């Protein structure tokens, strides 16, 4: 099977994914043009479409954490996560001996 | 020996050899691996000094 979703550049989406494609979410049996064979598939794309149309001056200390690379530092660098990140290694130790 | 009039046998006392280098480990420490040494001039100078390589658990 393949996505065969309608890409904006006109092209089918050819990428081979057993349940779902990243890019448009589950994946539906299409034909040729890229149309969802169960009708039931094609109102819900539709609702989904139209769901989309729907839609001091000084970085204080809390703001200037409010970023990408301070998010996953946080999370890289948290107590339970050392701690589980030697607890993990203990284990392997405990396989290693 | 013969002490006061008492018969006394020295017994032999087993220790880990001197000047030797033994790697151990300990599965409960923040130790992963210690080398030890426990180091002695051959003729016995002074007591044995004992010498530790160690290697911190991440
Ligand atoms: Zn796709």
């Amino acid at each position: 099977h393949w996505c065969r979703a309608p890409r904006p550049d006109g092209r089918l989406c050819e990428r081979q994914d057993r349940l779902k494609c990243p890019f448009h979410g589950k994946i539906v049996p299409r034909d040729d043009e890229g149309r969802p064979l169960d009708p039931e598939d094609r109102a819900r794309e539709q609702r989904r479409q139209l769901q989309k149309q729907e839609r001091p001056s000084l970085t204080n200390l809390k703001a200037q954490a409010d970023t990408a690379r301070a998010r996953i530092g946080r999370k890289v660098f948290a107590k339970a996560a050392v701690r589980r990140v030697v607890a993990a290694m203990n284990r392997m130790d405990q396989k290693k001996h | 020996f013969i002490i006061n009039g008492s018969e006394k046998v020295l017994i032999a006392q087993e220790k880990m050899a001197t000047n030797t280098v033994y790697v151990f480990a300990k599965k409960d420490s923040k130790y992963a691996y210690t080398g030890e040494c426990r180091s002695c001039l051959e003729n016995s100078s002074r007591p044995t000094s004992t010498i530790w390589v160690s290697m911190l658990a991440r």
